């Protein structure tokens, strides 16, 4: 999940603060690759 | 050996300086609202 | 479009040629299916 | 004999058989090799009513299992609320640690349980105790990112 990546930890800091991943990104579930948008009528789609 | 290099720097400074290199792009996707400007962002090339 | 286009500017003009055919072809396009990035040229953010 | 024959029953969920097997004299304390009661089973897996028929018959609430932990870890670290309640109610040590010095509390805080927290910290819960790396409930919650259990 994005939460479990979330808290992935980077750095143990010096003062021993920890560098979670969610402290350094922002982390969603996307798609592979952003190049092709389609659409159906105007609306998001996808297909076959 | 007068200048302290091995094959083994050698080796690696071809595979380190005879390289191509996935740059991705600006203006890639996906991009930012209003981005105006998209081009392939080129880095390294194999020697010729 | 030009070179360079990005894919919100194709977007637009994908929008009117859908808009296009949902309104002046209201009798006879039953739906149109917008693709933004590959065209029969070839791929890119400047085809559809 | 029959103390085999009951912590299959007590897994399966299996009532009467449970009923007719503690009227067969099985004993309630059995465990197998990783030292998990019907009671454990009953815990882990959410009969309710299997741990109500087996603490009546005796049960005991609070065994642990080869690395120590307790049916009240396996209810509150798995969300049965009603079995989380109904064994603290019947005795079961809301604070006790495992071989890793981990609580019900730490299990509950863990997943992000907030019912069964709270019913742990009404029984006295220890806030503060420490598994084995120094970490307390709240640590867990802030790493979880729970604003809610924090």
């Amino acid at each position: 999940s994005t939460e479990e990546f979330g808290k992935i930890l980077l750095k143990v800091n010096q003062d021993g603060s920890r560098v979670l991943l969610r402290d350094v990104a922002k982390i969603e579930l996307g798609g592979e690759n952003y190049d092709i948008i389609a659409e159906f009528n105007g609306q998001p789609a996808s297909g076959l | 050996n007068k200048f302290q290099l091995t094959p083994v720097d050698v080796i690696t400074a071809i595979k380190a300086q005879n390289a191509q290199v996935a740059a991705g792009q600006l203006g890639g996707t996906p991009p930012v609202k209003g981005q105006q400007l998209n081009a392939s962002i080129i880095a390294q090339t194999r020697l010729t | 479009l030009p070179a360079g286009a990005t894919q919100e500017r194709t977007q637009k003009v994908l929008n009117e040629v859908t808009h296009y055919y949902l309104t002046k072809e209201k009798n006879n396009v039953e739906s149109v299916f917008a693709w933004n990035g590959f065209g029969f040229a070839g791929r890119g953010q400047n085809t559809g | 004999d029959l103390g085999k024959k009951l912590l299959e029953a007590a897994r399966a969920g299996r009532d009467d058989e449970v009923r007719i097997l503690m009227a067969n004299g099985a004993d309630v304390n059995a465990a197998d090799v990783v030292g998990w009661t019907p009671l454990h089973l009953a815990a882990y897996w959410g009969h309710l009513e299997i741990v109500e028929v087996l603490l009546k018959n005796g049960a005991d609430v609070n065994a642990y299992d080869t690395l120590g932990s307790t049916p009240l870890h396996l209810a509150a670290h798995f969300g049965h609320l009603e079995i989380v309640e109904v064994l603290l109610k019947n005795g079961a040590d809301v604070n006790a640690k495992d071989d890793n010095g981990i609580t019900p509390l730490h299990l509950a805080a863990n997943r992000g349980h907030l019912e069964i927290v709270e019913v742990l910290l009404k029984y006295g819960a220890d806030v503060n105790a420490q598994d084995k790396f120094g970490k307390t409930a709240f640590d867990i919650s802030i790493n979880n990112g729970n604003e809610d259990l924090a």
